[PDB]
């Protein structure tokens, strides 16, 4: 007549990216970085098309687009009425992740290079913490994005003052503080494509302060390092063999080699080791054919193999790596496998971080420093 | 898209019933349809009627002509020499598809008159006006009349729609699919102390210019299908719900205290259902009937819902709050995804049933514990599996056979075995939780909400289906609405466990490699048995090792065998720290029974039940123990409890009792752990030190502390050691002694808790703890040592049943003077009678059994004595009782109890098909292949239930015991 | 194959910037006739023309990282693109010392370490080219000459 289950004895007490990022499609997520990629990595240069409309060189209008942006709105509220009303997944092509509709906002980050960082695709949530005041309080300062959630436990390394709202960005990959500023009077934006140059205005840009990292970088040559390049490359041999047309299911070996160009013999040969087998002679010659035997994974066992995160850990790392490798122990404390290390150790209560010190970001007062020190 | 089979589309329909007759057992009425033709050239207009006397049909006030035949009537010719069973299932499922309104088909072949072709070539409007009789309805709407002299009223009599899926055809003419919505117009003239409850709301109740009938007007303006339509006309007690007030509860005269009671809680689960879903409750009204010979516990109609009044019980009644509170769950589950979103086709009744079943198990979840809601899952997965491994396979979303291995076909519901039905409903509603699994529950509710809505904008249009078929759901439709809010496809999930009809089966045993510290499990499939299949997909693993729980994903493709899993530290048995648990909290455990090379402290394969399967793991008998004891899921409690049966070491005693003594244990363990108990305790005899199991842990939990063999005074309220104080005598009364008989230490310790039983003083009754009293006196009986076969006389009698025989003497004779809340102590006495005649103690005698089966008695007792009286004719090959028998199905009044014979009849069949026994004639045969073909023609549960004991007396061959 | 796009700011005359702002949120495509960019082959250097009037450009390098980031209901945030230049209208000269928002003024000098930026190393790759020339080497410690 009662509950009668002893609960309290047995059990005592999210993102969701876009479907060109869940399957890590190359132009978003690359297979190989160069040097000169590393250097610019997510800084991306304003590079020369050599065919198309900007390739031929003189003016070229810019384009508004207001219409393409409210048509494309009222499209979308179109689809989400017909589909029952509630809230709808629309990110599911790489023509969704274009700049050229949606509400936009900025966001600039305050350290030069963070320890993790989003790639194109990736989805993050805007949460504002508000510590309500000692007793009454009005209710949270209403704000434009995001949703409110009333945090006792501040999430950051401080503390909420009582009455204090902060904004910040929360996803797997690291949380921070954000806050909002209005954009300047005169700048807009310039989205060029192959075709022509679209403008839009912007009016919100938030400015990230420093990350705290919810997900390890690993090092270099180490476990989970190879793990995920053995893991990658594998799953980017799926991929092919899904994508191929010929049943027995057959791939080149170049392509491969095209997208891995730095994985050598074996390594790169050891995932094609297994699944598949190379026909040489009569048809399907000079082609790895799928095994008769073999299963090829499903969709959801591909996605279950590579997280998007991992790969922005592993981006993390082979940048920072590039980074120490170029300028020539202060540095090596500064690289992202032991700053998220420290950090992370410290979220569980190993160990302390000593705030200020030399893996500081800013290079004055401000900001932390994510390094070990003895809780002794 | 739905395109209808019929070639017109109906409108509107009034029932109108007039002069109700109880005492010949008969009702007049007309039915006025208002179609639509979709195709010129109509010509015939195809319903559907049963049992209907059709006087006259006009045809827009023209007299038209219409021809009947019903095939389903006699399946096969009389004179067709054709006895095996293959032959009948073909013959009856085309029978039924010949009457099936969901292909073009129907019963009653209406001519439409000449000079309406030019009306209906150019599609207009037709008003077809039947008006017909039920002369003495069999199985249509059921007339339940006592033998109380008096008015109609005051002598309780009345009328309630009964039957199963498309079955308003017995009652008047339709197009009785789920298909054919049509709002509805209901008038029914009865008398003037009488109420007639119906779908739709009331707008009116005039009186008759006499003043001795009145006329209820009910309209339903929400499209329903005529197979959602029903009545109940009786004297009913009338209660407005004090807390909603749309809500009317209707019981039989002097049962108003326990309707009050009973259907108090109600508006939670009015509020459950409207907040997990987010559209309001869509009738404007909701009744409870509550009548007696109900044809099912629980039936819901639009707007409606019948209940058996056994349900009903007082405040002071305990172990039938639960189940009464459920039933009411489950009919307002119903009621949302079964009556107001309806079927496309026969297929697609998976969506619904599953949907259902799984906002109920929500429900129970929210309502009993989350643990509750794990021991129901995994009594129904065990339930699944056990069929599906007996015969063949559910098979969920058939496309038309597609299930050949079973003896019936699956193409209607009406040809499908009763059991069949239920464990569809069943698979559905674990299939729901597996799609949850896959797609999280805010998506799901998300998924129902959007098919809620799209009814809702649907149900309030004019248009005659422009828009009233987005309140039909479908296969494509739901998975194509599961992909627009997730964008996430489950076509593999749908493809293996909808599409494909069968469970996988797990056989796995691990080994620790200590050299590379890795743990080698061995996960291989019987996929070769007839109901199994072979999962290719992943599979989670939990192990606990001493550094804590930590899950794994294991990918088991089709030549798998091995897989090398990673393994923790052994640093904590270095320091004496706590080991952490599943969930967040941490035990001291005792390691002594440990390896001590081994971290690993037990491993479960699928915890989280993702699969439909069945494990049979080989751990050590160590690793059960802790598994047993420090586990925070009650699945692996249940589990780790039925594995312990094997190993009957002192360790395993010891963790039983352990688990026994614990409060802040689930109880249902606990309970389990009685019998587990008591089977390692009897096959331990001749080592058992001590006193019998139990019997100190009762003497401690629920005796005096100064007198240890007085038990305490009932106090029940505190309903977890009231189920534990009823159920530990129970499993007590199997110890086994040396000799196998039952030790005189337990049978003298439960009759001293029957003498001194006293229950003045709790508010609750003693009824089911009396008649548990009685099922552990029962328990106790071995089997005589007869000698030369010595008739069983008085005087031979064992000194040990003299007083057990006394007891129930006793008992049985108080329940004539002081009865019980639903006669449980009859019900329970019986049974213990059968068994004392079971074995050679009381003679072979099927007359008292006989006696209580008679129709006056309370519907349990009935079963419970015919339940003895087959058991009797199974075991004495008795000719004149399988007769008897037969005869009662063929003839009772109460069809609920005619399909509970059948049922019994199949369960504990008097012969199977291996055997030879004297009752294998020609005559037997003739019999019942008659009772297939003729006979069981009014109820499609006895048809069915007639199929399923032809099966499984001569089988799906021709029977071999003729000539 | 997919390209990623490249966003960057641009940066007008603030009466320029007045009226290129109204033609955009007017919407119609008399804006495409009105502005154009034509960016020269130096890489650094552009016109932007406001109304077929010349504005003379340069293309730098922002101190900070900014990142685009598109929603639809804005609780979650994509990210599209990084930005790291600006086209200002009216090398060392093309780094911009400021950052976009107010709080980031003279980033470079004030709010950021100095590690260091980057040059060096392309002087060195020369460097070992002209040395590929060599069968006599003469280096030595060297003072104040």
């Amino acid at each position: 007549p009662w509950n009668l289950s002893n609960d309290e004895y047995y059990y005592p007490k999210i993102i969701q990216h876009s479907i060109p990022a869940v399957e890590l499609r190359q132009p978003f997520f690359p297979t190989h970085m160069g040097p000169i990629k590393l250097r610019q990595f997510h800084r991306p240069p304003l590079k020369k098309y050599s065919f198309g409309a900007l390739s031929q060189p003189g003016p070229h209008s810019v384009q508004p687009l207001l219409k393409h942006i409210k048509k494309k709105a009222k499209m979308r509220e179109q689809e989400r009425q017909a589909s029952g009303g509630g809230e709808m997944f629309f990110m599911r092509t790489p023509q969704d992740l274009t700049g050229k509709d949606g509400d936009l906002i900025l966001a600039e980050y305050s350290e030069e290079n963070g320890p993790l960082m989003m790639q194109v695709g990736m989805a993050t949530k805007i949460k504002n913490y508000y510590k309500r005041k000692p007793g009454k309080d009005p209710g949270a300062p209403d704000c434009k994005y995001g949703e409110t959630v009333y945090c006792h436990t501040s999430p950051f390394l401080g503390s909420l003052h009582p009455g204090q709202l902060l904004q910040a960005f929360e996803n797997n990959l690291f949380r921070a503080p954000i806050y909002l500023h209005k954009m300047p009077e005169t700048d807009f934006l310039i989205i060029r494509t192959r075709q022509g140059y679209y403008i839009r205005e912007l009016v919100d840009i938030f400015v990230v302060g420093q990350q705290c990292p919810l997900f390890e970088v690993p090092g270099p040559n180490s476990k989970r390092a190879n793990t995920h390049i053995r893991d990658f490359l594998q799953v980017f041999i799926y991929r092919l063999f899904w994508k191929s047309k010929d049943r027995p299911r057959r791939i080149r070996m170049e392509d491969i080699k095209k997208a891995f160009p730095s994985h050598s013999e074996s390594s790169i040969r050891k995932r094609l080791k297994l699944c598949a087998d190379f026909k040489r002679t009569g048809m399907d010659s000079n082609w790895w054919v799928l095994k008769s035997d073999f299963r090829l994974p499903t969709e959801e066992e591909i996605r279950a193999m590579v997280s998007p995160e991992q790969c922005c850990a592993y981006y993390s790392m082979i940048a920072a790596e590039q980074r120490l490798k170029d300028a020539g122990d202060d540095e090596v404390r500064t690289a992202p496998w032991n700053t998220t290390r420290a950090f992370i150790a410290a979220m569980k209560g190993k160990c302390l971080l000593e705030v200020t010190g030399v893996a500081d970001p800013t290079g004055c007062g401000e900001g932390f420093s994510y390094v070990k020190i003895p809780n002794k | 898209g739905f395109e209808s089979p019929r070639p017109y589309k109906l409108t509107h329909q009034v029932v109108c019933i007039n002069n109700i007759n109880f005492q010949r057992k008969s009702v007049v009425g007309f039915v006025e349809l208002t179609i639509f033709p979709t195709v010129a050239n109509l010509n015939r207009i195809k319903l559907n009627s049963k049992q209907c006397r059709i006087y006259r049909v006009r045809i827009n006030d023209l007299e038209a002509a219409f021809i009947y035949n019903d095939p389903t009537l006699e399946v096969c010719h009389s004179e067709s020499k054709q006895r095996n069973l293959n032959y009948f299932s073909n013959a009856y499922a085309a029978a039924v598809s010949a009457v099936d309104p969901d292909a073009g088909n129907g019963e009653l072949c209406i001519k439409v008159p000449s000079e309406l072709w030019k009306h209906v070539d150019e599609l207009k409007v037709l008003k077809i006006h039947i008006n017909f009789s039920l002369d003495q309805p069999k199985g249509g709407l059921h007339f339940v009349v006592p033998s109380v002299e008096g008015s109609m009223a005051e002598r309780g009599a009345h009328v309630f729609s009964c039957g199963y899926q498309n079955s308003t055809r017995f009652w008047f003419p339709c197009v009785d699919s789920y298909s054919e919505l049509c709002t509805w117009k209901l008038e029914f003239t009865v008398d003037a102390a009488m109420v007639a409850v119906s779908n739709g709301d009331l707008v009116e109740t005039v009186y008759t210019h006499d003043m001795r009938k009145k006329t209820f007007h009910y309209m339903l303006t929400i499209p329903t299908a005529a197979s959602n339509i029903s009545l109940a006309i009786g004297p009913f007690e009338i209660l407005v719900d004090p807390y909603m007030h749309e809500v009317t509860h209707f019981c039989l005269p002097q049962l108003l205290p326990l309707l009050k009671h009973t259907t108090s809680y109600l508006h939670e689960v009015f509020e459950f259902y409207e907040e997990i879903l987010t559209c309001r409750y869509p009738y404007s009204c909701f009744k409870t009937v509550f009548i007696d010979e109900a044809y099912v516990e629980v039936a819901a109609y639009a707007s409606m819902s019948i209940f058996s009044t056994n349900l009903l019980h007082s405040a002071m009644i305990i172990d039938e709050t639960p189940l009464t509170r459920r039933c009411l769950a489950q009919s307002l589950a119903q009621q949302f995804f079964g009556c107001f979103i309806s079927r496309m086709s026969w297929s697609d009744e998976w969506v619904l049933k599953g949907i259902s079943g799984y906002i109920y198990g929500l429900w129970m979840k929210k309502t009993f514990g989350v643990n509750e809601y794990r021991h129901w899952i995994k009594e129904e997965l065990d339930k699944i599996v056990a069929y599906e491994l007996k015969t063949g396979g559910v098979l969920l979303h058939p496309i038309f056979n597609p299930a050949s291995h079973l003896h019936f076909s699956i193409k209607h519901p009406h040809t499908l075995s009763w059991e069949y039905y239920s464990m569809f409903q069943c698979k559905a509603h674990l299939v729901m939780r597996l799609i949850e699994n896959r797609i999280s529950m805010e998506f799901m509710l998300q998924v129902f909400n959007k098919l809620l809505s799209l009814a809702s904008t649907a149900s309030s249009q004019k248009f005659q289906s422009h828009m009233w078929s987005q309140m039909l759901v479908s296969t494509s439709g739901f998975l194509k609405s599961i992909s627009n809010v997730s964008g996430k496809d489950i076509q593999p999930l749908i493809k293996q466990w909808v599409d494909q009809s069968g469970v996988v089966k797990f056989y796995g045993s691990f080994a620790f490699n200590r050299k590379r510290n890795v743990l080698e499990l061995e996960i291989k499939q019987d996929y070769t048995s007839p109901g199994t299949q072979k999962y290719v997909g992943p599979l989670k693993v939990t192990v606990q090792e001493l550094d804590g729980s930590f899950n794994h994903t294991l990918q088991i493709e089709e030549n798998s065998l091995k897989h090398d899993i990673p393994c923790h530290s052994k640093s904590r048995r270095n320091k004496k720290k706590k080991i952490p648990l599943m969930n967040g909290e941490e035990v001291d455990m005792d390691l002594s029974a440990m390896d001590a090379d081994s971290p690993l402290l037990w491993i479960r394969i699928d915890p989280d039940m993702s699969v439909l399967r069945k494990v049979e793991f080989e751990q050590a008998d160590f690793m059960w123990q802790y598994q047993l004891r420090y586990e925070r899921d009650v699945v692996a409690q249940q589990e780790s409890i039925l594995a312990l049966e094997k190993f009957p070491t002192p360790a395993s005693r010891l963790a039983l009792t352990d688990i026994l003594e614990q409060e802040q244990c689930f109880y249902r363990v606990r309970m389990s752990a009685c019998f587990c108990l008591a089977k390692i305790a009897n096959s331990m005899v001749s080592t058992w030190t001590g006193p019998p199991a139990m019997k100190s842990l009762f003497t401690r939990m629920f005796c005096c502390k100064s007198c240890p063999n007085i038990v305490k005074t009932n106090n029940f309220m505190s309903f977890q050691s009231y189920f534990l104080q009823k159920t530990m005598p129970v499993a007590m009364a199997l110890l086994r002694d040396v000799h196998n008989l039952c030790p005189k230490e337990v049978l003298t310790f439960i009759l001293d808790l029957i003498k001194y039983n006293d229950n003045r003083k709790n508010k609750f009754s003693d009824n089911y703890y009396r008649a548990e009293m009685i099922d552990a006196l029962a328990n106790s009986v071995t089997p005589a040592v007869s000698v030369n076969n010595e008739v069983r006389t008085l005087d031979n009698l064992n000194p040990d049943v003299r007083l057990i025989l006394e007891e129930i003497t006793r008992f049985l004779n108080m329940e004539k003077l002081l009865p019980s809340y639903r006669h449980t102590i009859t019900v329970s006495c019986l049974r213990a009678i059968r068994v004392l005649q079971k074995n050679g103690h009381v003679p072979s005698d099927p007359a008292l059994f006989k006696s209580y089966a008679e129709y006056g008695h309370f519907v349990d007792i009935r079963i419970a004595a015919l339940e003895a009286v087959v058991d009797y004719t199974k075991v004495d090959r008795s000719y004149e009782e399988l007769q008897w028998l037969l005869n009662m199905i063929q003839n009772d009044p109460v069809p609920y109890v005619r399909h509970k014979i059948l049922n019994m009849l199949t369960k504990n069949p008097p012969f199977t098909k291996n055997m030879e026994s004297p009752l294998c004639n020609e005559a037997l045969v003739d019999q019942l292949w008659k009772l297939m073909n003729s006979g069981t023609s009014h109820d499609w549960r006895l048809r069915c239930g007639a199929v399923d004991l032809y099966f499984t007396l001569f089988g799906l061959s021709r029977p071999s015991c003729l000539p | 194959p997919h390209e990623l796009e490249s966003q960057f700011i641009l940066r007008l005359p603030p009466e320029y910037a007045s009226t290129v702002r109204r033609a955009v949120q007017s919407g119609h495509v008399n804006l495409k006739d009105r502005l154009t960019i034509e960016l020269h082959p130096d890489g650094r250097h552009g016109i932007v023309r406001v109304d077929r009037v010349p504005l003379a450009s340069k293309l730098v390098d922002l101190p900070c990282v900014m990142e685009s980031l598109k929603t639809i209901d804005k609780k979650t945030f994509y990210k599209t693109a990084d930005i790291c230049q600006m086209l200002v209208s009216t090398e060392k000269k093309f780094i911009w010392n400021h950052g976009i928002t107010l709080p980031l003024k003279n980033v470079r000098k004030r709010r950021f370490r100095k590690t260091a930026k980057k040059d060096v190393e392309k002087e060195v790759k020369r460097l070992l080219s002209t040395d590929a020339e060599a069968v006599s080497t003469r280096w030595e410690i060297i003072a104040e000459d």
